[PDB]
């Protein structure tokens, strides 16, 4: 998963 | 762990002089020149007016559609947005045969803008929306995002359909489009330097990028005002300067090009 975040 | 060292202008110039495919990885950094403050809770810049947790989140975009396309609305038109000289030094080094993509996590479209040709957009565009019902693509230019343009006059926008736009950028909680990743890593998997310019590496789009990078055991310089999360860990190098400094390298790689004169 290439989720955007912090 | 990697022990990185200071390196000057011209110490870069002449790393770059040996290398046949440069990449680009950058951040908010390069656009700070362009009048978008990078720090983001700087109270004298737009982000003032602006809860991140509501715009910059999907969450807070499916509560409030609204707020993004007012930020996007006020960015656009409340402040003067031109290529800084960052821009055209990476334009340049495209030119002269050594840069040969930018992979970006900004949406403001300064890198194409300033004539690169190879841009990849990890977290999308600003001229690009979409019908979140639909998936209807309307192409945007910089007058359509001005306050006073008939596509800002109800917010969000609205489609034909029914549905309505969001603006074709990755919000946080979002995932980055896995072909465009995947184009981003086989820049990097053939690169023979990572040039990490604006960014604190600190977003999982660019932390993964650079380690991605270490594995296939590319030498990595960041450009940057200050040392960042990847200092010491991840970059070979550093370069403490502003993204807009870049126009001494590129000097140098230029009149050293300009060896075309016989003799
Ligand atoms: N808590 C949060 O919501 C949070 C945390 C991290 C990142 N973000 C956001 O995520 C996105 C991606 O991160 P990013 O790394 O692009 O932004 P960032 O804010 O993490 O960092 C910008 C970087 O650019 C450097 N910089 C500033 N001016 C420069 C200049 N003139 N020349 C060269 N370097 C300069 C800064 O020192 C910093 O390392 C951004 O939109 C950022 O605001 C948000
Ligand atoms: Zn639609």
């Amino acid at each position: 998963t290439a989720r955007k975040s912090t | 762990k990697k022990d990185t060292q200071s390196i000057t202008l011209e110490e870069l110039a002449k790393i770059i002089k040996k290398c046949k495919h440069v990449v680009a990885l950058t951040g908010s950094g390069t656009s700070a020149e362009s009048n978008i403050p990078s720090f983001r809770g700087s109270s004298n810049s737009i982000w003032s007016k602006y809860d991140p947790r509501i715009y910059g989140t999907i969450w807070g975009f499916w509560k409030y559609p609204e707020k993004i396309w007012e930020v996007i609305r006020d960015i656009s038109s409340d402040y003067e947005i031109e290529i800084n000289n960052g821009h055209v030094a990476l334009s340049t080094l495209e030119s002269l045969g050594y840069l040969k993509s930018v992979v970006t996590q900004n949406v403001d479209g300064l890198h194409e803008a300033s004539g690169n040709t190879k841009v990849i957009s990890l977290h999308g565009n600003v001229f690009e929306a979409v019908c979140c019902t639909c998936n209807k693509i309307v192409k945007l230019n910089k007058i359509m995002l001005q306050k006073t343009s008939h596509f800002m006059h109800q917010l969000p926008p609205e489609c034909p359909c029914g549905g309505i736009f969001k603006p074709n950028i990755i919000l946080f909680g979002e995932v980055v489009s896995s072909d465009l990743l995947k184009e981003a890593e086989e820049e990097i998997a053939k690169c023979d330097l990572l040039l990490v310019i604006g960014t604190s590496s600190t977003v999982s789009t660019a932390t993964n990028l650079c380690h991605f990078a270490c594995k296939k055991k590319k030498k990595i310089v960041e450009i940057n005002i200050s040392k960042t999360y990847i200092t010491n860990k991840m970059s070979d190098y550093h370069v403490c300067a502003k993204f807009s400094e870049l126009t001494k390298v590129a000097n140098i790689l230029k009149g050293s090009s300009e060896k075309n004169k016989k003799i």
